[PDB]
């Protein structure tokens, strides 16, 4: 567990997140579901609340969604079953 | 056949599958790439296309 | 390359074998090929031994058959009656070496000399057998690999790629004469018929920029019009200057004006630069280049390029285009460069994508939208019953405007059939050196130039010279080609010059050294030929004495290394390194001709795939290796992206674009078009094809 | 894991995203407005453009795709020029030099997409070839030179240390590498003594540990002392905190195996940090270690001249025994062969033997950078032999080298060579790609789909056959046959009890421990034997090598199985009637009937061996009374 | 963050259109004097007379439906 | 513990080139402080030279004058090599004269105030008796080396020639130490540095730029606390 | 002229006495022409003190160990030279140790005169074990940057005083790179990232303090020679 801090890309570690999903197939589809969430989201605010909610943590000035949704799933926020 | 069909001989790979009534089964990498659906190897089988994404229940009260 | 596109002999076309057709049994080099045509000389990609070029003393029959010179030796003394000769009685007859030590009167010297046999056999035989001798060295060779010094120090790879390679340089705008060359460079010039050449002996009497006016013997006067920035056929310059003043007197035959690519009548093609081999700092890796600033600063490697765009005026359906000032609807201050009919003005600077001829098209008229109907009753226009089709600069390019060629059917010139009228517009940008852009030596040590630093943390000799250029040390042992070393050791010692000391006689070296190379002022010139060149000896010897700068100081010392400081740390490098002056052209495979993107634009018709090249915009063709590679990481969605929405599903890549711009999600793809056509032609076909559910 | 781009590139490649972002800046109210500042090129749309480029992946590719990393996903950053920046390590696994290749950029759209090209085709996620499991971004020649330059050791150096007491203490010992770097920076120390430091923030190999502090030597805070060079503490430092000192002379086989160990026992990030402090400190003592080529730095042998006149002398009496007559000209020719093969090594043993270490060449070669002694033969000693556009021997040959330089004949000879292996290459590219079709259609429905097919069968291991003195010698193929195989069945020495139980990855420690324990037969489980219906289960096919751990339940194993067989051609030479090249693999996946059709038995016992005239006719005796 | 045109600038499109049509007198005066602050007075004072507006605040002044105004009288009897 | 500070002294060998010793230092010194003073001599000297020049009968860079040996582009690869110095920053105009046959020499070119131009023996360009030349060209400030600034940056007409400038008036300066190091620890280094300048300045004004330039750059790091 | 953008300056920590600072932005170039000449004036300019010749009790040429001591004679002279300590005096300063019996010697055991200031009494230096006694002189004088050991010209001045390497300066290690940051707003300018790492006799930010008042003196003393000059001016904060 002990490195230099990651930067870009590549922040969260990969093996370190690897480590809430069985495989790596499975994490791709979690994110992106997640991150078509989010978008949404942020799209439909306007008026009144859809069924989606929210960026759990507290994102950057101008992040990107499936960088939030990374950070999300290793912030352990989310609970998923496949199918 | 529709894999077959790329090789050699697509008048007579066709001709006889049309007898036989010979229908696909989409369950190769060759065939889903010509019909332009997913593939059914990675990100394509249904372990891992069906997934349900949701936030759990003590975080949700922290929204 | 305009001379050697001429003596280029092929093997294909008709009444020839096509390149399928070509069994490797034909592209070998038959030992019958000894003069009669270069074994070095081929282009390298799928063409190799089909076309190959001349030699360079050879001759063509009355029947068509490729003759050769020989010297013809009687009876153990070489005479002077040189024969020609072919295939035939060369396989008849026994054929000596061309170096052959002759004892300076006829008589030759060892019994036992080298002799080509019949059936290309080498052997040894007593000197009287001996009927033909050769005329020259370097009568097996082609006229551009004539040029390269030091060839017999090559393998035959690196030559052939650095004799392909000496014919893609670019016409410079300094054009200096190499330090050190093979004596065939002249004749190269005054034979490719680039450069203006006296006629009749006589006295020039008015030079200009444009015109000569040589005053012969008796009476008549003779004028020589120049070609001043006249467009190549692939893009460059053709520019010819005056090398005479007022008053001297030249000769018939005399070079009398250079072209392109010449300095003072020889051949020219790229610059003398001061170059170190040793490896910097990762910035040369897989031989990259790295370059200093003064090459950009002081224009020391500057092409100029010239672009032609052409434009017309055909007549359609719905009446006659025009070329007018007026345009819809852009405002004037892109009329701000426009002339009074059209085309821009002369000396117009152009940047991306402006106006180069207004051009406005009859569309018709069609029906009209009832939102615009609202929007045109609010705003008041016109109803702009004309559809604009202006020549505009494509990507990237810029520079000056030099010449407006412009034809009409109205003003009795040769046209196709409804062109009224045909324009044609000239865009002249100087290029400077930049990265990205390709280099080479003469002995195909190529590479694109990797980061152009800054000039004072560039490493420099003893005396402040900072070096210009470093190759990288690793890609000279394992390609075999050392003439790059022992022609930049050369390159040094005829810098500097040279002194050789003859105190007490002549030193050891110096015995095959002729007069007169003996010693040489800083900065002369020699010449090496090709097979017959300096021995490492000389070499040697020359750099052991190499007369000093300005003060007491020799750079470098006899291994030909130098000690060089570091211009960014400030530390002297702990061992010494080669430096020396080697002799760099510049090649025409720059990157603006090679650098396109695609973002959305023009489609096919009969298919929907985007278009391809880069004359439009041009989208990459995605290859069935790269659907392997897709398909074996595992990356399902990026594949399918690839084959639906990108290329081919015309009714969802307009619902992407607008996903993209409102700021949405990016919708489901839809089922591609080439499965649909591919199922009307099943059904066509008398195939009950079905899809099934359940 | 960054890449370049051109501005004038990514601007056109992001325009969609740029007009969406500088709508909603209000710098275009709207679309067509968007479009002309961008076709017009304004100066906000750079600040525009870093803010919608940042953390958005783009692909890269280079023609000819061969194999799976082929294609491999970049972090893009901007770069003012016109050329595609890359990064130094990659250039391996890309197979692209530097003499004006292209790549060519693609970019994903949907948030699926750029999930795949984010976690999959990440560049800092591929490091180990699945081929073979040996890594793809270990650091290649230059920076090879440069920490071999560092981490070598010179007796007779600078400032060494020497025991040499009775008046004055050692004088080459130093407190700590600070120190050292102290001394080293003044004109007292060369990088490359031999000095004995007294390291804290460095763990001791594993003999000296157990020797000082037994088990519980916490690196992190203790102090031990080690004859080490400086160069060796400089380089250690850039491996990770917890991995043992080194203490060895950096050879690109103890690279290889040192980035092996490394990518087994830690993840991936601190692999890609690693190997990324490796290509740093490689370049910058690669450009201090003086490898420069001149020509005073190529020297002859000087015993040419004999060898030559020795040899010489027998081949003019083998021509003279031609000459009358006394044999046929094709032993003549193999007679002259046999004489100068056996010269051209002679010479290629005395040149070695004269050339020093620490010479550049010879520095290049023995590092492992690149390149062989044949071309080093062939640049100072003689080229040996060319062939003929047959295939034949010349049997001239050539007596030259080209620092001498050649003759005209000789050049003449050599250029069939030359223009022989310039098509042939070609030649090979094509047909290379062909079998990689083959293979591909063939094993494209091979993909992972259970767990556990759950059967007992499976194939047998060789592994270390005993020595008939009776020892463990380790047999030479075991990485290629043995590792990274799930156990069938258990392992148990002698009626003992079991070593390793079914279902063990089977790797270097397993290996260990049972060549200790004393055996050779395991019976590992593996496909061949997987008892699925269409596909295999993923505990038969093992470890995939690509991740270090087992595969998971979608992979396209054949497609990686293809590409990993049908990458390695290009470098499959024949030979100098039965065929031993890359058409032998041809013949063989196709199954054809060999040419050189030897037979084989049909029943044990004795055999009659009975040639008759020309060509031989053996009959077998049976034991069976058949 | 903007560096757009004028448009904020401009003090036609500041607030409320529906103010520039006031059924007061009063109520337009505020929406009159607000052009006194604007760049583009003789243009849009120029394209409102020759278009013939029949109505509203138009380059700082109201129109009639025909023509200039000085300013409309209220509902009522005229004063002296 | 050495009790001195070091002392620069001077030496002057021509007109236009000079040297400069500094004596003592520490050990490991000298060469970065030579090296230091290189890179700042090298690339930010302010100076001053031609920037844009406009000929009366040409109207772009690539055609040629009526009666000129050379051409346009062969006159601005003449007109690159000139020395000129300016004192005021703004953009002052000086004017070339020539008509009939002769030589067009650099000492032709008649300034205004201010400016001055170094070198009038410089070959530009020659005449026959047909030719006329009348040439404008404008003088900045600066520093560096800056590429050709366009034509539409500024709003000029079609006749206004833009020519990328180098103004820095110093040339090659190199520098060499000699280590004392003895055996008693009485080790210092000696800084032997030795400019040359392209005859605008002297060499000693180039070095007292440098200087300056370091100083004021190093008061930042001074000025932390 | 104006050097168009003000280079600023913030430090960290990572240590009680490990900063990182970082100057941004500069001029392109300058922050290779800056960065080497702040790294070597900072390890070669500041003054400190060190340990220049030890003398030792029983030991005068058998330089194997030390009786009554477990530890080696070079462990002793290698642990002694990394102490931490300053001076006032110019002259070479004496100091003396005593102890005697089973124990532990720490670097508090030494007694200090007048002006010389340990900075850690707590760091072990010697295990005197079964009833020995050590009786160390230590030679203490204040210096600059590193020298190596004096060889012992005044051989016949003492038999026994051996002399040792000192390191001078307070501080120990610093790196430093560059990077490229605005090619294209601000023109590729350049980033400097320090790293220095002392020993806690000062503080990193008064050690770059010194480091930048020893560096501007050096250039003005090549600026005070045509103060009438012109150059780049930054201006105020
Ligand atoms: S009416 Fe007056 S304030 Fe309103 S937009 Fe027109 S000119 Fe401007
Ligand atoms: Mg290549
Ligand atoms: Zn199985």
């Amino acid at each position: 567990g002990g490195y230099d801090t990651p930067l870009g890309i590549t922040n969260p570690p990969i093996d370190e997140l690897l480590d809430r999903v069985s495989s790596k197939y499975a994490l791709v589809i979690y994110a992106a579901k997640r991150a078509r969430q989010i978008n949404d989201y942020y799209n439909q605010l306007g008026e009144g609340i859809l069924e989606y909610v929210g960026p759990l943590v507290e994102p950057g000035l101008q992040e990107k969604p499936l960088s939030i949704a990374l950070r999300e799933i290793h912030a352990d926020l989310l609970e998923h079953t496949e199918g | 056949w529709l894999s077959a069909a790329s090789f050699q001989e697509t008048t007579r790979v066709l001709t006889d599958a049309a007898i036989n009534c010979r229908s696909d089964k989409l369950n190769g990498l060759k065939e889903n790439v010509i019909i332009g659906k997913l593939i059914p190897a990675g990100t394509g089988i249904n372990r891992y296309r069906n997934i349900a994404v949701q936030p759990t229940e003590e975080a949700r009260a922290a929204a | 390359s305009g001379l050697t596109h001429k003596r280029r002999l092929s093997a294909l076309g008709p009444g020839g074998l096509s390149r399928e057709r070509a069994g490797l049994e034909v592209r070998d080099v038959h030992p019958s090929h000894y003069g009669r045509m270069c074994p070095i000389e081929t282009p390298e990609g799928p063409n190799i031994g089909l076309i190959g070029s001349l030699s360079v003393y050879a001759r063509v029959n009355p029947f068509g058959f490729i003759e050769t010179p020989y010297r013809k030796v009687v009876d153990g003394v070489v005479s002077d009656e040189i024969v020609y000769l072919t295939a035939d009685e060369e396989d008849r007859h026994v054929v000596a070496q061309a170096n052959s030590p002759i004892d300076a009167d006829g008589r030759f010297v060892e019994p036992r000399v080298l002799v080509r046999r019949k059936a290309g056999e080498v052997e040894y035989v007593p000197s009287s057998e001996v009927d033909y001798m050769d005329v020259s060295p370097r009568q097996m060779v082609s006229v551009a690999t004539a040029m390269i010094p030091f060839l017999e120090h090559d393998d035959a790879n690196r030559a052939l790629m650095g004799a392909n390679m000496q014919r893609q340089a670019v016409p410079l705008v300094r054009s200096e004469a190499p330090l050190v060359g093979t004596g065939m460079e002249l004749r190269a010039a005054i034979d490719a018929g680039d450069v203006v050449v006296a006629e009749e002996s006589g006295v020039i009497e008015e030079v200009s920029a444009d015109y000569i006016t040589v005053m012969h013997d008796n009476g008549t006067r003779r004028t020589y019009r120049m070609r001043k920035f006249a467009r190549s056929n692939h893009g460059t310059c053709a520019n010819q200057c005056p090398i005479v003043d007022a008053g001297d007197r030249v000769e018939a035959g005399q070079v009398i004006a250079d072209g392109p690519c010449t300095d003072d009548g020889e051949m020219a093609l790229g610059k003398n630069l001061l170059v170190a081999i040793m490896p910097w700092e990762g910035h040369n890796y897989e031989d990259a280049i790295i370059l200093s600033n003064r090459l950009v600063e002081e224009d020391v490697l500057t092409s100029i390029h010239i672009e032609e765009h052409e434009i017309d005026a055909r007549d359609t359906k719905l009446g006659a285009e025009e070329i007018t000032r007026d345009i819809p609807n852009i405002s004037d201050e892109v009329l701000a460069d426009l002339d009074e009919r059209g085309i821009v003005r002369i000396g117009a600077e152009v940047r991306d994508g402006d106006i180069l001829v207004g051009k406005v098209t009859p569309k018709g008229e069609t029906e009209l939208t009832p939102e615009e109907r609202l929007l045109r009753a609010i705003f008041g226009e016109k109803a702009r019953e004309v559809r604009d089709t202006s020549l505009k600069v494509p990507h990237g390019e810029s520079g000056k405007v030099i010449g407006i060629r412009v034809f009409s059917r109205e003003d009795e010139d040769e046209l196709p059939a409804g062109v009224n009228e045909l324009v044609r517009v000239y865009v002249a940008q100087k290029r400077k050196i930049s990265d990205g852009d390709k280099l080479a030596g003469r002995h195909g040590n190529k590479g694109v130039i990797g980061k152009i630093l800054p000039v004072e943390d560039m490493p420099f000799l003893a005396d402040g010279t900072p070096v210009d250029i470093i190759l990288n040390t690793h890609g000279v042992p394992r390609r075999m080609n050392i003439g790059q070393i022992l022609e930049t050791h050369l390159g040094w010692c005829a810098h500097s010059g040279w002194k050789v000391d003859a105190a007490k006689g002549v030193p050891d070296w110096a015995a095959r050294l002729p007069d007169e190379l003996l010693e040489a002022q800083p900065n002369a010139i020699v010449s090496t030929p090709v097979f017959d060149g300096a021995q490492e000896a000389e070499l040697q010897g020359l750099l052991s004495c190499t007369l000093p700068n300005r003060d007491g100081d020799v750079l470098v010392d006899a291994d030909g290394k130098a000690m060089l400081f570091d211009g960014r740390s400030g530390e002297p490098f702990p061992y010494p390194v080669t430096v020396g002056y080697m002799y760099i052209m510049k090649l025409h495979h720059l990157v603006d001709d090679k650098i396109h993107a695609r973002s959305t634009g023009p489609y096919s018709m009969i298919t929907q795939q985007p278009l391809g090249g880069k004359a439009q915009f041009g989208g990459q063709r995605f290859g069935e290796m790269e659907c392997w590679a897709m398909q074996a990481y595992g990356a399902a969605y990026t594949l399918q992206e690839l084959l639906t929405i990108k290329s081919d599903d015309t009714v969802g890549r307009v619902k992407v674009y607008e996903a993209i711009v409102k700021g949405e999600n990016i919708p489901e793809p839809g089922i591609p078009e080439s499965f649909k056509v591919l199922l009307k032609e099943l059904q066509s076909l008398c195939l009950n094809v079905e899809v099934l559910s359940s | 894991h960054q890449c370049g781009l051109p501005k004038l590139m990514a601007l056109e490649l992001f325009k969609p995203f740029v007009m969406k972002r500088l709508v909603d800046l209000n710098h275009a109210q709207n679309i067509k407005s968007a479009k002309r500042m961008v076709e017009r090129q304004r100066p906000q749309v750079w600040d525009v453009l870093e803010e919608v480029i940042a953390e958005h992946p783009v692909l890269l590719n280079r023609a000819p795709t061969l194999h799976r990393l082929g294609i491999q996903a970049f972090e893009p950053m901007l770069v003012e020029g016109k050329a595609i920046q890359l990064h130094p390590l990659v250039c391996e696994a890309f197979n692209a030099d530097f003499d004006g290749d292209q790549m060519a950029v693609h970019l994903p759209l949907s948030a699926e997409a750029q999930a795949e090209a984010r976690i999959l085709m990440l560049s800092s996620n591929n490091i180990l070839s699945p081929a073979s499991g040996r890594p793809l971004a270990m650091p290649r020649l230059d920076m090879v030179t440069g920490l071999y330059y560092l981490t070598t050791e010179v007796p007779g150096d600078t400032g060494e240390y020497q025991p040499a007491s009775g008046d004055h203490p050692e004088t080459g010992v130093y407190s700590s590498p600070a120190e050292a770097i102290m001394a080293a920076d003044r004109g007292v120390l060369s990088v490359r003594a031999k000095i004995k430091v007294r390291l804290t923030q460095l763990r001791p190999p594993v003999e000296i540990e157990a020797e000082l502090f037994g088990h519980s030597g916490w690196q992190p805070g203790d102090a031990w002392m080690a004859e080490t060079t400086l160069g060796r503490v400089m380089f250690n430092e850039l491996l990770p905190l917890g991995y043992p000192f080194v203490n060895k002379q950096m050879h690109k086989k103890v690279q290889a195996a040192i980035i092996n160990d490394l990518a087994e026992r830690y993840p991936m990030i601190v692999v890609a940090q690693t190997v990324d402090k490796l290509k740093d400190a490689g370049f910058y003592w690669a450009t201090r270690s003086g490898v420069t080529v001149s020509m005073a730095d190529v020297l002859v042998p000087p015993r040419k001249k004999e060898i030559l006149d020795h040899y010489e002398e027998r081949a003019d009496k083998v021509e003279k025994q031609f000459q009358r007559g006394a044999l046929n000209h094709d032993e003549r020719n193999e007679a002259l062969v046999e004489i100068w093969k056996e010269a051209t090594d002679e010479v290629g043993q005395a040149l070695r033997e004269h050339y020093p270490d620490d010479n550049p060449i010879i520095t290049i070669v023995d590092s492992g950078a690149t390149g062989n002694f044949t071309q080093t033969r062939t640049l100072a000693g003689m080229k040996g032999l060319v062939t003929n556009p047959k295939g034949e021997f010349i049997p001239r040959p050539v007596k030259s080298s080209f620092r001498e330089g050649l003759t005209v004949l000789e050049y003449f000879i050599n250029t069939h060579g030359a223009r022989k292996g310039l098509a042939d290459t070609a030649l090979r590219t094509a047909d290379s790609g062909y079998l990689t079709r083959r293979l591909v259609d063939v094993s494209q429905d091979v993909i992972v789909r259970e767990h556990d097919c759950q059967t007992e069968r499976g194939i047998v291991v060789e592994l270390a056959e005993r020595a008939p003195d009776g020892t463990l010698i380790r047999d030479p193929y075991i990485e290629t046959s043995a590792y990274a195989r799930t156990l069938g069945t258990d392992a148990v020495d002698e009626a003992g009890n079991v070593i390793v139980e079914r279902g063990q990855d089977l790797g270097d420690p397993e290996i260990d421990a049972l060549l200790a324990a004393g055996i050779t037969q395991v019976k590992v489980r593996s496909v061949l034997t997987c008892a699925t219906s269409t596909g295999v289960c993923a505990t038969c096919y093992g470890r995939s090598m690509a991740t270090g751990k087992l595969v998971d339940i979608g992979e396209a194993v054949g497609i990686v199985a293809a590409q990993s067989i049908g990458e390695p051609g290009t470098q499959l030479t024949m030979r100098t009637d039965i065929t031993g090249g890359l058409p032998r693999v041809q013949e063989l996946f196709e199954a054809r009937v060999p040419r050189g059709k030897a037979p084989i038995a049909d029943v044990t016992g004795r055999v009659r061996l009975e040639d008759g005239e020309r060509f031989y006719k053996i009959t077998i005796v049976p034991d069976d009374g058949g | 963050q903007t560096p757009r045109q004028r448009l904020p600038v401009l003090p036609c499109h500041v607030g409320d259109p529906d103010l520039w049509f006031a059924d007061t007198p009063a109520g337009l005066e505020v929406a009159k004097t607000l052009c006194v602050s604007c760049p583009i007075r003789r243009q849009c004072l120029a394209a409102a007379l020759q278009r013939a507006e029949p109505w509203g605040v138009w380059g700082g002044e109201i129109f009639d439906q025909g023509s200039i105004v000085s300013h409309k009288r209220p509902r009522g009897r005229p004063r002296k | 513990l050495i009790s001195q500070r070091p002392t620069l002294s001077e030496d002057v060998l021509t007109d236009n080139r000079s040297q400069f010793v500094i004596e003592p230092l520490e050990p490991g010194f000298g060469y970065t402080l030579g090296n230091s003073l290189r890179r700042t001599l090298l690339s930010s000297i302010p100076g001053a030279a031609v920037t844009s020049i406009r000929i009366d009968g040409v109207l772009h860079e690539f055609t040629t004058v009526p009666g000129v040996k050379e051409d346009v582009t062969e006159i601005i690869l003449n007109l690159k090599s000139l020395v000129v110095s300016s004192e005021e920053d703004e953009p002052v105009t000086m004017y070339l004269r020539k008509q009939g046959p002769g030589e067009v020499t650099a000492g032709d070119i008649v300034p205004p105030a201010g400016v001055t131009v170094h070198n009038p023996g410089m070959h530009i360009a020659t005449l026959n008796d047909k030719g006329k030349l009348e040439v404008e060209l404008v003088v900045e400030r600066g520093r560096g080396y800056v590429p050709a600034v366009q034509n539409r940056a500024s709003g000029a007409e079609i006749g206004r020639i833009p020519v990328d400038s180098i103004y820095s008036p110093v040339l090659k300066v190199t520098y060499k130490v000699d280590a004392t190091r003895v055996e008693q620890r009485t080790d210092f280094d000696k800084l032997i540095l030795d400019v040359e300048t392209k005859n605008s300045i002297s060499p000693r004004d180039a070095l007292a730029s440098a200087g300056k330039t370091l100083v004021e750059l190093f008061g930042l790091a001074r000025e932390l606390n």
